[PDB]
DNA sequence: ATCAATATCCACCTGCAGATTCTACCAAAAGTGTATTTGGAAACTGCTCCATCAAAAGGCATGTTCAGCTGAATTCAGCTGAACATGCCTTTTGATGGAGCAGTTTCCAAATACACTTTTGGTAGAATCTGCAGGTGGATATTGAT
DNA sequence: ATCAATATCCACCTGCAGATTCTACCAAAAGTGTATTTGGAAACTGCTCCATCAAAAGGCATGTTCAGCTGAATTCAGCTGAACATGCCTTTTGATGGAGCAGTTTCCAAATACACTTTTGGTAGAATCTGCAGGTGGATATTGA
């Protein structure tokens, strides 16, 4: 395929702004922006992580929805609409 | 004129606008390599089902969107109406992901 | 003839199933007859006080098909309901409307 | 090969019907009932065995359900949801 | 007279108390709260005097917890001393309300 | 009973947290979480005991609620 | 002959099997999981004495008290974030006082 | 009756520091921690099993579980007492 | 920044009692030997679903201009909260005693568990529906320049 | 005090992608006939848990003084929002190949089930012991001059 490289790049700053819209936010200083980023790719990290750990135990490729789902419970961020 | 809208005008209505809309404001395809090459250097060749990626976005978007709240909070707090990370950092600090 | 244990109690959801799923779920070694009848009712009615908060909501907005969005404004208004779904998020649900007091002009 | 896969989808139709016989349900808002409802099924039940395992009972009783019930369930809510099952197994027992 | 300026001591009690672990509140008082807390739930209960402390020792550590978190907010705010305002922020932050 | 809590263990407190200057109004405020507090946690705790069905509460009923709340405790 | 020392531990496997059994996390429990989860168990113990004793001999105490365990936790980056959410009893906390309330 | 792990960690607290010794209730605040970990490896560890349609536990789910309940260096050397006491157990 | 006069900590010292740790032994478990079940690893292989790639296209992300108004800096002072000497009473603590009451037994009638056999109630395709998503337009604000 | 300038609102429109229904099998409840437990249900302790009762002594409540902290008001350098112009690339749509879930089967290696025999770990005394706790005597940290 293609090597995948500095992607945390493609979470923009008008998507950053919009995110911060919705959550009430009307001015927004600069070094928010990569500050954002900073946090957004601890929490893939750390949620990916576990995801995947399901996945290693199953022996499986792929990563199911579910393995997303247990993932997110354990860090105490429970998701509901995809796998229960 | 040009016309035009005083400052803060236009984020306002921002505000009132996404509040209301429920679609996700980062962009799929991005989001999805982002997924995909974190991913990938826990573990080489991984697959994703669609719904899995979806999941990942659903979660990271609402978390960002409730940490942005709670930094509001602190920016208002601080007498200021402009959120900095001098706030995001503070709040996460209370939340406890890192004290 | 034959008749439904739920009928029994007189429940929508499943006392058979609830009953089977906490038999194979390993909560307990012993799971009593009126546990799985007990617990059946109270997701039931659980169910449908999500059902009917929500049911407004896409009335209140002119929509005859419940979407997840109504679920996460019947969910967050009732303070009750928001409390035991506080660390949980809904797909979709977007956020309650609400701009802060001092960011408003003037 | 046919794997099939059974969620609580039928029996939250029909208590939507119950509430309001106009109204309908989509198929992601479905999703996210049968989530619920799973939640839910899952903190009475984990709650019930702590009950049970912390006084030496080896059985769960329809009583432990309830008193996880009281402490997994807020205010009023917690009283409705008391009320229906009681009177459920009230029914069922009775029967 | 020799008079200590103004927040000496306060730093003097801050480092003091830190480096003894004792309870601070007064144990009858807050045992007498406790059980008429208790009542309310329930009447004529009994408690071990155990379980007394496992309550005291929970308050403190979660009152002196809060106040840690409440200082941050209060230091945020540019201010050095903490108020009511600061206390329901963090907890307003923890998802206490 | 409330008022148990004196405004100069309140202030040993926040001492202990790090505070070192406290507005008057906190003392009011200070003790009003606390009986929250107590309330949420004795609450679910008694509730273990009835259902024990003892007469007496254990130092384990109360670790058992706070586990419940999160507030989980050691050396009980 | 005791299988603890089969795996050569102090903590008893035989204990953890037998909590397994009676715990209701599983259907069958595998003869490998008991020795593992004791084991890793021993470790954790291992790991948090050492340190108190380290707060203890630091303390010029020969006999460790909760201060001692505290203070070790809490330094101990990974350690806090495992315990995190516990609360020792007379643990007290780790003397720290912000920069801004020292006098300038 | 009345059982706790408080013989158990005194031996494994004289091998690292045969010189010291632990008062009563610092003893109860290991034995609290023990069980704790005891009931949250288990814990997940039986979630794995569940998760995966299995009806038994073996070793390998109370590894798994390990990497997800502890970080970084805890979660290696712990993993690798686990293995090795276990490789030792079967040998 | 010293000089000097308070008040504080702070090691060096040192005495017995509230704890710790070591003993001395008995039911509870854990370890064994046998004998069976059975869970799920290995071995195919059907066949969704995921990865990919090609194409057209307009939704949007970027960069740059400008200048409105917010954040940060200062300055001031009214007044809130620390430091304190004061006077007094609620918390300590220490038995002392009695009893409400956790905690044990020991049967056992009621409730569960099992083992098989019927019997529907669900779930997974199809055949049929129909809110409503995506546009269009006027009416209705809301804004911001004069 | 005006009014264009622009964005926001609400009802009408209408095929179609996303329901709602409609059906046939069959996985799993329901019905029955026994084979075990289980958790009570009276009796009874040994105890932890209330109750006083009784002195004293920290520890708390107060009224005082005023030091310096929080707020308010004034400013203005420039940070960040609002507009456009540009054209990059995320979307949409659809086509294919095939990696890799998943449903079946097959059956040993492993775990479960008793019947006993042994060894251990919890208790209650019994013999040590680290610190609590004061108690000097001496820099140390503060603050005023
Ligand atoms: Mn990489």
């Amino acid at each position: 395929r293609k090597v995948l490289r500095d992607n945390i790049q493609g979470i923009t700053k008008p998507a950053i702004r919009r995110l911060a819209r919705r959550g009430g936010v009307k001015r927004i200083s600069g070094l928010i922006y990569e500050e954002t980023r900073g946090v957004l790719k601890v929490f893939l990290e750390n949620v990916i992580r576990d995801a995947v750990t399901y996945t290693e135990h199953a022996k499986r490729k792929t990563v199911t929805a579910m393995d997303v789902v247990y993932a997110l419970k354990r860090q105490g961020r429970t998701l509901y609409g995809f796998g229960g | 004129k040009p016309h035009r809208y005083r400052p803060g005008t236009v984020a306002l209505r921002e505000i009132r606008r996404y509040q209301k809309s429920t679609e996700l404001l980062i962009r799929k395809l991005p989001f999805q390599r982002l997924v995909r090459e974190i991913a990938q250097d826990f573990k080489t060749d991984l697959r994703f089902q669609s719904s899995a990626v979806m999941a990942l976005q659903e979660a990271c978007e609402a978390y960002l969107v409730g940490l942005f709240e709670d930094t509001n909070l602190c920016a208002i707090h601080a007498k200021r109406v402009t959120i900095m990370p001098k706030d995001i950092q503070l709040a996460r600090r209370i939340r406890g992901e890192r004290a | 003839k034959a008749k439904t244990r739920s009928s029994r109690a007189g429940l929508q959801f499943p006392v058979g199933r609830v009953h089977r799923l906490l038999r194979k779920g390993n909560y307990s070694e012993r799971v009593g007859a009126g546990a799985p009848v007990y617990l059946a009712a109270v997701l039931e009615y659980l169910t449908a006080e999500i059902l009917e908060l929500a049911g407004n909501a896409a009335r209140d907005n002119k929509k005859t098909r419940i979407i997840p969005r109504h679920l996460q404004l019947a969910i967050r208004n009732d303070e009750e309901l928001n409390k035991l779904l506080g660390r949980v998020t809904i797909a979709q649900g977007g956020v309650l409307p609400n701009i802060q007091a001092v960011l408003l002009p003037k | 090969k046919r794997s099939r896969k059974e969620s609580y989808s039928i029996y939250v139709y029909k208590v939507l019907k119950q509430v309001h016989p106009d109204t309908g349900i989509s198929s992601k808002a479905m999703g996210i009932m049968n989530s619920f409802v799973n939640d839910i099924f899952e903190r009475i039940a984990g709650e019930a065995s702590r009950l049970a395992h912390y006084n030496k009972r080896s059985t769960i009783t329809s009583r432990e359900i309830q008193t996880a019930v009281r402490l997994l369930l807020p205010g009023e809510l917690a009283k409705h949801a008391v009320s229906e099952g009681t009177k459920a197994v009230t029914k069922y027992t009775s029967a």
